[PDB]
């Protein structure tokens, strides 16, 4: 009588189970002549056990709660449901309500036969049966009385044997992965309502204040704790838990006059991944599942299926929103006076920190440290430029959601940034771990030929004396990266081959002392060794865009 | 750049401001195959905290005091829970994802020097909320602009309302007190009584609910002589004419539900209303003492089709009546005038000897034993 | 006052007393305009969401009955009237808690030339319970000196809790409560501050909430209409004068040292009535109890 093997099994038969002799124990409603009767239930919080000598109550509870949805501690969540029915023109209608249940069996199978079975009933949504009657009419007794437990829902048998390249920079990131996430094995199932023809039914999810529970799974509780993840979520998207407990959702379905409609409702979650991308590898990760506003499914009226592995299924649209956040470990120093044409900020700890600044007018600037060392990273505060504002000064909006612009996370190399800065915005500059040589950050407006290298760090590697190769972090697609080099040999007015290893346009400039002269455009640097003879002793600018990032790093070979 | 004069100004940009990076904070719902999804929220004490963005000239207290003087008092308005709800029906054989965010009223205090704003402080007041929906197929990629907002935006009302911060009809009434019911549906100017605005998209439905989770209501009192027509005195005469018992508290709920058409989006505005009671003191054909009592009422709903901005000054303080024309005049017994009673129906002939009462015009209460002309 | 001074309830399950959530229930059926899902009823989701502590639970633990005072019989000692709190933490932190009284009405003793009316003892127990109902019970180490034990040979002083002194009545409480306060403690200031804080909580949050029944709201309104200084000044000296009841007055909480009692049996259709002792306190005819030979004499 079973195609299973020998052993103990835990089976769910789904909700929609109606108990016997309990039909009219909650009452009924009588409506007449076009009146609409609405009956339902709303509960803020008692299962039924039927054990066997081998399967004691604790055994059943533990085995069921191991796989399927918990009920001892998960009864806190309130539920509600409602059924609406309209009387005919000139006749009375009587409708009565009962509770449907989830049936959880635990069985022992020997010689492919069920020799033992214990049954647990978990309360679920309700069920309304209605009849249109005339006075004096006799109604068949099977309408009022149920002599055997039956399922009026979708029968089921769910059994379990009881025995790419990320072109990111070093720093924290918060990724919204979407909505509609539900746990596997119907662990987030609010329940199913069956609505008869000409009726309508609603499932309501009340939410008590401060009674919403998120799901946290961390990779390292030492750093990525729950409070830390919540604070970073607030920094990124201003996510707070307390504003999800005042909401409510409700699903309404009006069954057609011909056929019955079964409507199934789940709770949902929104997934936030807090990652700590460093040197191309995710060194830390945390998943935060924030209670969302439900999921609805419409179905219609017994293959034994095994339960799926524990996990999540996304019923919402595909989403991936990446927001960089300020590392709380690093301190922030602010420059109050807006930068207009020149500035020289003197760094006051030999530790990375964030310089917050704004410009007095839009233009392409050129930021570099003393002797271009260390190499800086420049970010941009997201959403800044519309709140409090004072002309000629910096008004901090306390925005810690940064959008990376350009820069390298390799302090050994020396480089300078050429980035266009908007007047109505706030920008962050990250100084990495330096020494005590008292370096200083210099801002200078660039109205000359340097405007060509917009939004691109410029490396100044000048060790060419002899094919040398240099490796940096490859920028994302449609971004830019530049190199400054000097041809070996004293200038007197050498075939150099420029190419890349893994990643895919390129442009070459000649520095004429900053009066760069444009020479060569649209060069495929993919290995292409098409060489070029350049005058010895002349400084040259090589700008490379990224069109196909096949690797986290980028390598430039110069011959 | 502005065409105003040098000085400080308080500006209201209206309702319908959604903040950046704050789209999917509350969550969202997924519906499919004709299912109807209803989302709702209640603004009580934590999703009603305003956001201050001050400047050295305009501190937090300076911002709070000036806007509350000219525009709606958000401190006393956010204390009353207000509910809102949206409803969207998924199409046939398709899936709909719809998420809810908060809308805000954006106030500013600005400084103008030589026709150019040189300073601005911004206050955000949580007003109602907003719902954004999309129809998606499994596996389809949706533009990030739908999910993410990188800058504050206005969606309901593009407005700029500024104010400079300056540092004979024959009434045949006998003499006596009267309580005139001037009418229902009075709202204050400059949108000081606006519960809020909802932008219902095409094919959706919206609702603003006063759940009456708190009894608190705020009546208004304007007297011409506080020596005689005090607030308590006016309240007593209101309980005498129309038997009004509850003044500062109420228990009557009101909903405003609007279902937008399938073609064009609609926005709905909910206001708190007042009923106007005039307590006058008629003497020889002329009013010698008047008081006005605005009793809180059951709201007002305005439905407008969703539409360059024009800098407009705020109207002067006053009231606008949106209800029907009404004038019910009910005389009341003037207090401080003793009422004498005859504890026997006058049958056919009665004589009453005036007691000592030493002038002091007084009232004799009586009834007859049979209907007739006396 | 005893019947209206319910212990202060706890807020909602998430904390706070301001306002509950909202539920939208009862969508109207479709029509020509259709989609009347929003045209429905609004309901306070947790109604009377506050959690009360003054309740007795049935044997099956599925029914609860409100209760501020329950009067039991005596404990081990047959003649010993006592008042016990339900929760010790809630009796001192301002919440308030229900009281249980051990009272024996069948026995009384004779002082000088009069009998002690059991009504005054029950009134004293109720006054003591009023402290627990208001959560103003002082700490157990707030003893004031009461008597120099001259019978001893080493200098030792008997001590008395401040509640006993305040509610017992007599000359002893008036030798401590003076026009300027020679004896002061932080307990009075702390209790006044807590009482004012709870009154403010009621006036700003509970008073105005439309989702709480009048059975708790109105009883809390009358509970805080009484100033805390009124409860401190409520002693047996007021009811003895308002009832014409004669009782011991000097060192009345230490009479065990002064004289040995002799108890009298009181039946209550005949020896005591709604008007009190029949034929007055002095001249009521009573019979010495048979338990006078069962008294424990531990010197």
């Amino acid at each position: 009588t079973i195609d299973l093997a020998d052993g103990n099994y835990v089976v769910s038969r789904g909700d929609g189970w109606i108990l016997s002799r309990q039909n009219q124990i909650l009452g009924g409603s009588v409506i007449s002549n076009g009146s609409t009767g609405i009956v339902g239930d709303l509960r803020v919080n008692i299962p039924y056990y039927y054990p066997t000598p081998s399967f004691n109550e604790e055994y059943i509870k533990n085995n069921i709660q191991t796989v399927f949805a918990n009920f001892t501690e998960a009864n806190q969540i309130p539920i509600g449901f409602e059924f609406s029915k309209t009387a005919p023109s000139n006749k009375n209608l009587y409708m009565y309500l009962q509770y449907t249940y989830i049936r959880y069996e635990i069985i022992k199978v020997l010689q492919h036969e069920i020799i033992e079975r214990a049954v647990l009933y978990v309360p679920s949504l309700g069920y309304v049966k209605s009849i249109e009657f005339n006075p004096g009419e006799k109604i068949n007794k099977d309408f009022y009385f149920l002599t055997n437990d039956k399922c009026i829902l979708n029968e089921q048998f769910l059994y379990k044997k009881i025995l790419r390249v990320l072109p990111y920079s070093n720093g924290l990131y918060v990724i919204n992965k979407g909505d509609g996430y539900i746990r596997t094995n119907d662990k987030d199932l609010i329940g199913t309502l069956l609505i008869e023809a000409g009726s309508s039914g609603s499932i309501i999810q009340p939410r008590l204040r401060n009674t919403t529970r998120p799901l946290f799974t961390t990779s390292n509780d030492a750093k990525f704790s729950q409070q830390y993840t919540e604070e970073r979520l607030k920094d990124a998207f201003n996510v707070q838990l307390f504003n999800t407990s005042t909401s409510l959702f409700k699903f309404v379905e009006e069954a057609p006059s011909n056929k019955n409609i079964c409507i199934k409702a789940y709770n949902t979650y929104e997934k936030y991944e807090l990652i700590d991308y460093q040197n191309g590898s995710i060194v830390n990760k945390a998943e935060y599942y924030l209670p969302s506003l439900g999921y609805c499914e419409v179905t219609n009226a017994v293959v034994k299926t095994q339960v799926a592995e524990d996990g999540f299924i996304q019923n919402g649209p595909e989403e991936e929103i990446v927001v960089g956040v300020i590392d709380p470990s690093e301190n922030i120093q602010e420059i109050n006076t807006a930068i207009s044409d020149n500035y020289t900020y003197n760094i006051p700890n030999n530790n990375p920190f964030y310089i917050l600044f704004t410009v007095n007018t839009t233009g392409i600037y050129k930021i570099n440290a003393q002797n271009n060392l260390p190499s800086l990273k420049i970010y941009e505060a997201i959403g800044s430029g519309n709140r409090n504002f004072q002309s000629g000064n910096l008004c901090d909006d306390d925005i810690k959601a940064i959008n990376y612009i350009t820069g390298f996370d390799s302090p050994n190399a020396k480089s300078y940034l050429v980035v266009l800065l908007n007047k109505d915005k706030n920008y962050y500059i990250r100084v990495p771990q330096t020494s005590n040589i008292e370096n200083q950050i210099k801002f200078k407006r660039e109205e000359g030929d340097l405007r060509n290298l917009m939004n691109s760090s410029v490396n100044i590697i000048d060790n060419l004396n002899s094919a040398h190769y240099y490796t940096r972090q490859s920028p994302d697609v449609h971004d830019y990266i530049s190199y400054e080099f000097t041809i070996p040999g004293n200038f007197n007015n050498s075939n150099i081959r420029l190419y890349t290893s893994y990643n895919q346009i390129g442009t070459l400039f000649r520095v004429t002392e900053y009066n760069l002269i444009n020479i060569q455009q649209n060069l495929n640097l993919l290995n292409s060794t098409k060489s070029i003879r350049l005058l010895n002793g002349a400084i040259y600018i090589l700008k490379v865009e990224v069109t196909e990032l096949n690797n986290y790093n980028i390598k430039l070979h110069i011959d | 750049t502005i065409d105003l004069a040098d000085g400080n100004y308080v500006v209201s940009r209206g309702d319908g401001w959604i903040l950046s990076r704050q789209n999917q904070i509350l969550g969202g719902s997924v519906i499919s195959n004709g299912s109807t999804g209803i989302v709702g929220d209640l603004r009580v004490n934590d999703n009603a905290i305003p956001y201050y963005y001050p400047t050295p000239s305009f501190n937090e207290e300076y911002i709070k005091n000036n806007i509350q003087t000219v525009f709606a008092n958000f401190t006393e308005a956010n204390q009353i829970p207000i509910g809102f709800e949206f409803s969207k029906t998924a199409p046939s054989n398709k899936n709909l994802y719809m998420y809810l965010q908060y809308t805000y009223i954006r106030y500013e205090i600005i400084k103008v020097l030589q026709h150019e704003i040189i300073e601005r402080a911004v206050l955000y007041v949580p007003s109602l909320g907003y719902v954004k929906s999309i129809e998606f197929n499994p596996g389809e990629k949706i533009n990030k602009d739908f999910y993410f907002l990188t800058n504050d935006k206005c969606i309901l009302n593009e407005q700029f309302l500024y104010k400079k911060i300056l540092e004979q009809r024959v009434l045949p009434y006998s003499n006596g007190l009267y309580v005139i019911n001037k009418g229902d549906g009075y709202i204050r100017t400059n949108d000081k009584d606006l519960i809020g605005t909802l932008l219902i998209e095409a094919g959706s439905s919206g609702s603003i609910i006063q759940p009456r989770l708190r009894n608190t209501t705020r009546p208004l009192f304007t007297t011409s002589n506080d020596a005689k027509f005090s607030q308590q005195y006016t309240e007593e005469r209101l309980k005498d004419a129309f038997n009004v018992q509850l003044f500062n508290t109420s228990t009557s709920l009101f909903k405003f539900v609007e279902e937008a058409p399938s073609n064009k989006n609609i926005c709905i505005k909910a206001y708190n209303t007042y009923e106007k009671y005039e307590l006058i003191d008629y003497q020889n054909g002329s009013i010698v003492n008047k008081a006005e009592y605005y009793l809180p009422s059951l709201g007002y709903c305005e439905v407008t089709n969703a539409p360059e901005v024009v800098k407009t000054q705020v109207a002067e303080d006053g009231f606008i009546q949106n209800g029907p024309e009404e004038e019910i005049v009910v005389g009341v017994i003037d207090p401080s005038e003793n009422i004498q009673e005859i504890n026997t129906a006058i049958s056919d002939n009665y004589t009453y000897n005036i007691p000592g009462v030493n002038n002091n015009p007084f009232y004799i209460l009586f009834t007859v034993n049979t209907t007739g002309i006396y | 006052l005893i019947s209206t001074a319910i212990p202060f309830p706890y807020g909602y399950i998430g904390g706070g007393y301001y306002a509950p959530n909202m539920i939208t229930f009862g969508s109207a059926p479709k029509s020509n305009k259709k989609l009347n899902s929003l045209i429905s009823s609004t309901i306070p989701f947790p109604y009377a969401g506050y959690r009360e502590t003054n309740y007795l639970s049935s044997e099956d633990n599925k029914s609860f009955y409100a209760s501020n005072i329950v009067i039991f019989g005596p404990g081990a000692n047959i003649v010993e009237n006592n008042t016990v709190f339900y929760k010790k933490e809630d009796a001192e932190n301002g919440m308030g808690t229900m009281t249980e009284i051990w009272f024996q009405p069948f026995l009384t003793y004779k002082y000088d030339e009069f009998y002690i009316d059991p009504a005054i003892e029950l009134i004293k127990c109720l006054i003591k319970s009023l402290y627990f109902l208001y959560g103003i019970k002082p700490s157990d180490d707030l003893v004031i000196p009461y008597r120099l034990r001259s019978e001893l040979e080493n200098i030792e002083y008997s001590q008395l809790n401040i509640v006993d002194l305040l509610v017992s009545g007599g000359i002893d409480p008036k030798f401590i409560n003076t026009d300027p306060y020679w004896f002061t403690d932080n307990y009075f200031s702390n209790a006044k501050k807590v009482f004012e804080d709870h009154r403010n909580i009621y006036e700003t949050q509970i008073e105005g909430n439309n989702a709480i029944g009048n059975d708790i709201k109105l009883r809390l309104k009358q509970k805080f209409r009484i100033n805390i200084n009124d409860i401190w000044e409520l002693n047996l000296n007021y009811f003895s004068k308002e009832f014409s009841i004669m009782m011991p007055d000097r060192f009345n909480n230490a009479l065990k040292h002064f004289y040995r009692k002799q108890y009298y049996k009181i039946d209550y259709p005949e020896n005591y009535s709604i008007n009190g002792f029949v034929n007055g306190q002095i001249n009521v005819q009573l019979s010495l109890s048979d338990r006078n030979q069962d008294i424990i004499n531990k010197p």
